[PDB]
């Protein structure tokens, strides 16, 4: 995936 | 007066959550980066595919192009930023030297010049020419989630979880000011105004604010959206009334008058956060982009 479309 | 965007076209293809479009300098086009690993090229205003640029190993989270409009960067999860030829679709350089995921990147005015941001809490800049990482700059303590240059490429600004924004001077390398305000919250996005003047910055205590940031000033701030998990893009929208422009965890764009603060308008339409909006640089078009459950890419036009 990528990490701007998972949650902090 | 307040803006009366409407939906246009809803652009669908990607098969995983869309992270960042951005309009072309020169008006004619729309990229958008995925999670998908892909980036895809679609006709501004007719929303119309164009093409699909591939390469990278895994998701990416951002994308931009030269001032001419001819080649993109993208930062990927795989540790890398790349530079593509837009009109050939092939992969000109890869940008190797970042230890964690690549999450932001920019290209300056003058466009001989990359900027990145990482987890891996560094901000490069990179020689476009060559490829080569010109300086690493140990620019935070926790993943840094925006950088942009300012009008005449002399200064970066960059934001971090670790709640700091941050001004850098190009050429230098060095630090000119840190930005702190309250409890030190995350900061989730940052960007100079077009003038140069202000950075726009968003908190993920549901809160962007306007900054004077050589006088250290908050000068607006612009609330009543939800942002406490995502680094969501925010814009100054200027060809028609000055407006701020955001997307929104209640999976809303959100529009506010720069000046009064108020909200203006609420796009309604997409069905997961909107990570993403960006503002066509010479008509009154918005483009907005979602998440895993929505996945499409939205655009948006007002007559004001």
């Amino acid at each position: 995936g990528s990490a701007r479309a998972r949650p902090s | 007066v307040k803006p009366n965007y409407a939906l246009k076209f809803t652009l669908a293809g990607h098969t995983k959550a869309v992270s960042s479009v951005k309009f072309s300098p020169n008006g004619e086009w729309l990229a958008s980066s995925s999670a998908d690993k892909l980036i895809k090229i679609w006709g501004a205003y007719d929303g119309k595919f164009e093409k699909t640029i591939s390469g990278h190993k895994l998701g990416i989270s951002d994308v931009a192009w030269s001032s001419d409009s001819n080649l993109l960067v993208s930062a990927s999860d795989d540790k890398t930023l790349k530079i593509w030829d837009v009109s050939s679709g092939k992969c000109l350089k890869t940008l190797k030297g970042h230890s964690n995921y690549v999450f932001c990147c920019n290209f300056n005015p003058q466009s001989n010049l990359i900027v990145s941001g990482s987890f891996d809490e560094s901000v490069r800049i990179w020689d476009v020419k060559t490829g080569k990482c010109l300086k690493t700059l140990p620019a935070h303590s926790d993943p840094v989630s925006a950088v942009h240059f300012n009008r005449d490429g002399s200064l970066i600004v960059s934001s971090s979880y670790d709640g700091l924004c941050r001004i850098w001077d190009t050429a230098s390398g060095q630090c000119l000011k840190t930005l702190i305000d309250d409890d030190n919250p995350p900061v989730s996005f940052v960007k100079f105004s077009p003038n140069g003047k202000y950075i726009l910055a968003a908190t993920l205590d549901n809160t962007l604010k306007l900054w004077d940031y050589s006088k250290g000033k908050c000068l607006k701030t612009y609330t009543g959206h939800k942002n406490e998990k995502y680094c969501i893009f925010a814009n100054f929208s200027v060809t028609g009334g000055k407006w701020i422009v955001s997307g929104s965890e209640d999976n809303l764009v959100y529009i506010w008058n720069l000046q009064t603060k108020e909200i203006v308008q609420k796009l309604q339409g997409h069905t997961d956060v909107v990570i993403s909006t960006a503002c066509h640089p010479t008509e009154n078009i918005i483009a907005s982009a979602a998440l895993e459950n929505d996945k499409t890419i939205k655009l948006w036009k007002s007559d004001c």
